[PDB]
């Protein structure tokens, strides 16, 4: 109740610290990855337009 | 009310087609070529 720690000397540290941003853009085709170059099977993929 | 997508035979936008007249100062009638279709404009 009557005691108490106090510093003599400092030091100075420098850390780091790593943050990701952002990521890889990415765009996809719905032709020429269901229907590679087919034209029977492009006529069917309206359907699903 | 629709923007419906078709596949089908058409004439392409922007193509060349052939004339033929019957001027008298001719008379020519050959025997055209029928595919798939023919677009006729007199
Ligand atoms: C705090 O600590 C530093 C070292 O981190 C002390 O600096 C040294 O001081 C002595 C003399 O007291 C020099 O001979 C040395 O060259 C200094 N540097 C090092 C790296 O040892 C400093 O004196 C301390 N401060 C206090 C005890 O009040
Ligand atoms: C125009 O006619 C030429 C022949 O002279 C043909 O090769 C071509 O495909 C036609 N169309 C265009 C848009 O150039």
């Amino acid at each position: 109740n009557n005691s108490i720690a106090i510093p003599t000397n400092f030091s100075i540290s420098v850390t780091t610290e790593v943050m990701p941003v952002s990521m890889a853009k990415t765009s996809v085709d719905c032709t020429m990855y269901i229907c590679g170059d087919s034209l029977e099977c492009s006529n069917l993929l309206l359907q699903y337009g | 009310d629709v923007l419906h997508l078709t596949q089908d035979y058409f004439l392409p936008f922007h193509s060349n087609l052939t004339q033929y007249f019957s001027l008298n100062i001719y008379f020519d009638n050959p025997i055209l070529k029928f595919g798939d279709g023919v677009y006729f404009a007199a």
